[PDB]
RNA sequence: AAACUGCGAAUGGCUCAUUAAAUCAGUUAUGGUUCCUUUGGUCGCUCGACUUGGAUAACUGUGGUAAUUCUAGAGCUAAUACAUGCCGACGGGCGCUGACCCCCUUCGCGGGGGGGAUGCGUGCAUUUAUCAGUGGUGACUCUAGAUAACCUCGGGCCGAUCGCACGCCCGGCGGCGACGACCCAUUCGAACGUCUGCCCUAUCAACUUUCGAUGGUAGUCGCCGUGCCUACCAUGGUGACCACGGGUGACGGGGAAUCAGGGUUCGAUUCCGGAGAGGGAGCCUGAGAAACGGCUACCACAUCCAAGGAAGGCAGCAGGCGCGCAAAUU
């Protein structure tokens, strides 16, 4: 129980860091838009 | 051995009290001559001194070597211990058995 | 029994209470520790909530911190020299938190000379007859005597440690509370603290 | 008092309980639990007072010990076992199941719920912590300590738990325009939209909150619970659905369906 | 300059004898919006019970008054107006309650007069339960 | 049945003596603490016996004292009592160490980058010091992370426990519970603090302070915050906005009686909070007591007595005496 859902938590995790780690792009590509502005 | 036993006016001796006369004694759970009634209750009840003079109605006796003769009262009496070994390994301890 | 009220003592005004209630338990005093230097005697004590809490009444070492480059060892307390709270738990040699005691440096002088692999404490003109730590000093490979150099190029110690650590005593502060948690760590003076104490019991002296 | 207190007076009892005044002098003081002693309901007053299944706290001694009482997944047989809010009684050899939600009034009504919603149950989350090995951690509403939750949830937002597993299905996040069940104050049983959320450093956040007949009224954010994404509940909702009608539109309706119905 | 006391005075959580080759000053903002000043921070001054520089934090009630002594150490006494409606003669009545409150030596340049904001805490001492905020100078004395 | 063990006996009940910023009420705080229980977490995270030890009680049997819910000596015998303690997971990771060894540039030294025998450690909790800045707050010296260690012999955890139905598998492996447990959260709380609010009195106007008065520094103690208590400094603190002292036929509040509007009076009394168990005081046990249907003294009063001693606490329910204008059934 322990090793599944720590290894559970571990896929989800890497999930939200993507799609966080997308957001920091999107924030970047927000800022390359006001630089190409 | 004498284990001792109770003054005249009935008041118990007590191992290691180091006097002659009656003194007065805090008796918590773990004590001799005092049984608890609430959990860490501590009386003061009044005992006799380990040191032996004439003024007591008994001394307990406990015959530690067997003499010459055989005394009537005791020692011609035959008595079986009354209960039997109840865990398995004072069993094994008694009856010299093994773990196979 | 001794407590620890606040309503058997006077208001701002300076008014007098008349007391409502009997000490109540949680209004609690036990008697001081009074913890001294001697072979380890540590009293348990049951405390509020079924808690344990253990007495020191003498203590010899503790797990004292060498703070600059980050080590700590079990080490000998030997002697107290300063209290700041009161002058006469210094005669009555008594550790309590934020005593300056005299410690042995032998542990980090080990340490030191084992890390660094640089003749520390050693007063000039005597040698290492064991031959251990002599050769402990020396003989390495290519690349870890590199690592040694390297290290040793940034090893230098204050004058006033090199003091300290030629004598076999440290000055160090106790952080813990030998009376509550029955240890007795704390930290060695350096910089302005040891410079500070040092003032104070020079002053102390005469 | 020199240590806890045991028993509860009738009249000390919470009114939404909805104790009488003249039977006992004493009330089911709740055994400690999940819910709070003031915003639970004991199962002895829902199974022997809301649904009359016993006459007496002998029958419900008598039911419970039985074992056909099952609170949120786990069969009890304390008869003073708080049971609070979302929680749900699924009386098995019945073959019913029951969620403890807020009528319009304060106390807590006989809402009969399908086998099929009587699976999962909606838990309002207090705090979040990080356990000892970077482990986070939820503690809901009925002290639920859940680790390894989806990171996005926060605290004042509700979390849906499968009863049976204990494990996350879905969440509503605390963000305006959504459904709001009110467990706490004046506001107690009411349903509405979240339209205004108001900071107070230090002190306590006030939530304004819409209903479904233009409504509005405030609510301290403590006493808040979010049933749904939007406008559509995630639960089922008893008839008045939070809406509270006044005294004079209550008396309105209620004499219409007296009169109507003969 | 400091360190006046038998014992050495300094920061707890800042450490000062790092291997070499001005000392840090910790502080943090106290919330509430309450800007923590310039003489916390460029400053040289150790006090425990600062609520910028000290183990101390400001929780529940911020209150305010009028600085009335400044004669004991590191705390001032306030004094705090208000009026009291007897329902009877349906009427206020002038009321003050003075309270000894702790004045961090980061406000250097304090008179009596001025009205200072204080912020509830945990207890410094027997009387004391508040720390000082800010301070706002008198109406007036620009001078 | 008894006896051991566990749990409860800290609630309930009674009374209002004390108590005038005390208690209590509304209001906050606990980022300053403790918490049996319940609920949910955790409970092969540590790298190092197919079940251990010897007492004791009921029991049996000898007793003592005038006397007690007094106990003593002897013969046995149980644990979820008191103790002691391993195997497994376990094969290896991760920090140092550091023999050995590989590859490149240089005439070579030198420079620069990888593998690596052995040994020392490593889990959570406790205690100290340091370094960096996963999640959270209005704000932590928070939570989590890393390093270095420490580990109370009056000793944190990591299960030598019990019951139901029992099966599948060439002896192993498993379901449903009960009990216990470090730590976290939750619940029930409790404690100490915030703001504001009390009757009469000036024939009480100055009080508080080197037997702490108000501060500061550092400790001790405490569950924690703090003159709580030490030591050393400072000379403060409160007051006509009534401090300080005194009185109260004063426990406080929700409330009660009267009342057009205001008010006045009462609230010992069933709910909440407080306090006390003849007067003070001290402590045991426990998560919780300064417990009195617990213990130990003293003071007061009083009971059995073979005169040596033993036992006491109805402001619990009945009831008796006394007191009274004044109040019910052993």
């Amino acid at each position: 129980k322990n090793k599944e859902e720590a290894a559970e938590y571990a896929k989800l995790l890497a999930k939200r860091m993507k799609e966080a780690k997308e957001k920091r792009q999107e924030q970047i590509a927000k800022r390359r838009r006001l630089s190409s502005l | 051995r004498i284990s001792g036993g109770n003054d005249k006016q009935g008041f118990p001796m007590k191992q290691g009290v180091l006097t002659h006369g009656r003194v007065r004694l805090l008796l918590s759970k773990g004590h001799s001559c005092y049984r608890p009634r609430r959990t860490g209750e501590r009386k003061r009840k009044s005992v006799r001194g380990c040191i032996v003079d004439a003024n007591l109605s008994v001394l307990n006796l406990v015959i530690v070597k067997k003499g010459e003769k055989d005394i009537p009262g005791l020692t011609d009496t035959t008595v079986p211990r009354r209960l039997g070994p109840k865990r398995a390994s004072r069993i094994r301890k008694l009856f010299n058995l093994s773990k196979e | 029994g001794i407590s620890r009220d606040n309503w058997h003592k006077r208001r701002k005004t300076g008014g007098k209470r008349k007391p409502y209630h009997k000490k109540r338990k949680y209004e609690l005093g036990r008697p001081a520790a009074n913890t001294k230097i001697g072979p380890r005697r540590i009293h348990t004590v049951r405390v509020r909530g079924g808690n344990k809490k253990y007495r020191a009444l003498r203590l010899d070492v503790g797990n004292f911190s060498w703070g600059s480059e980050c080590c700590t060892r079990k080490t000998r307390i030997i002697d107290v020299v300063y209290n700041a709270s009161n002058n006469e738990l210094v005669r009555t040699k008594t550790l309590v938190k934020n005593c300056i005691v005299l410690i042995d440096s032998t542990p980090y002088r080990q340490w030191y000379e084992s890390h660094y692999a640089l003749p520390l404490g050693r007063k000039k003109g005597a040698k290492l007859t064991p031959e251990e730590e002599e050769i402990l000093n020396k003989k390495r490979s290519k690349k870890i005597q590199k690592k040694y150099d390297e290290r040793k190029k940034n090893a230098k110690i204050s004058s006033l440690l090199e003091e300290q650590f030629q004598q076999g005593k440290l000055l160090a502060c106790i952080a813990s509370r030998p009376g509550q948690c029955g240890r007795a760590d704390g930290y060695v003076l350096e910089g302005k603290e040891l410079e500070f104490y040092l003032r104070k019991i020079k002053a102390r002296k005469g | 008092a020199r240590g806890p207190k045991k028993h509860l007076k009738r009249v000390a009892a919470p009114k939404h309980w909805m104790l009488d005044k003249l039977t006992s002098v004493f009330a089911p003081r709740p055994s400690t639990g999940p819910h709070k002693l003031r915003e639970c309901l004991p199962l002895i007053i829902f199974l022997r007072n809301k649904l009359k299944y016993a006459l007496t706290g002998d029958e419900v001694k008598k039911i419970c010990m039985q074992r056909f009482i099952k609170i949120d997944g786990k069969v009890r047989a304390d008869i003073t076992y708080p049971a609070g809010f979302m929680d749900v009684i699924s009386i098995d050899k019945t073959g019913e199941n029951f969620r403890l939600i807020y009528d319009t009034k304060g106390r807590f009504a006989v809402h009969r719920i399908t086998p099929e919603e009587a699976k999962y149950k909606l838990c309002k989350v207090r705090k979040i912590f990080v356990g000892t090995k970077g482990i986070p951690h939820l503690v809901t509403h009925d002290a639920r300590t859940i680790r390894y939750p989806d990171p996005l949830i926060k605290m004042n937002d509700t979390i849906q738990i499968d009863l049976e597993t204990g494990k996350i299905t879905d969440f509503i996040k605390f963000d305006t325009g959504n459904l709001c069940m009110v467990t706490g104050g004046a506001n107690l049983g009411r349903i509405g939209v979240i339209t205004n959320r108001e900071r107070h450093p230090g002190s306590f956040d006030v939530v304004h909150v819409k209903d479904a007949n233009g409504n509005s009224f405030a609510t301290r954010l403590s006493n808040i619970f979010v049933i749904g994404k939007g406008n559509k509940p995630w639960i089922s909702l008893p008839r008045g659905k939070g809406i509270r009608l006044t005294i004079a539109e209550e008396r309105d309706k209620r004499l219409a369906a007296k009169q109507s119905s003969g | 300059d400091i360190q006046t006391e038998r014992a050495y005075q300094k920061q707890p959580t800042i450490f000062q004898n790092k291997k070499r080759v001005k000392l840090p000053r910790y502080y943090k903002n106290i919330g509430l919006g309450f800007k923590t000043p310039k003489e916390a921070i460029e400053g040289t001054y150790i006090d425990k019970k600062c609520p910028f520089t000290g183990n101390v934090s400001i929780r529940g009630r911020i209150l305010s008054g009028v600085v009335t002594k400044m004669k004991m150490q590191r705390t001032i006494v306030i004094r705090r107006d208000y009026l009291h409606y007897i329902r009877k003669y349906n009427r206020f009545e002038k009321r003050h309650k003075n309270m000894s409150v702790h004045l961090s030596p980061c406000f250097r340049d304090v008179q009596i007069g001025d009205i200072v904001t204080v912020g509830e805490c945990r207890p410094l001492s027997k009387t004391v339960r508040f720390n000082v905020l800010k301070v706002t100078k008198a109406a007036g004395t620009k001078k």
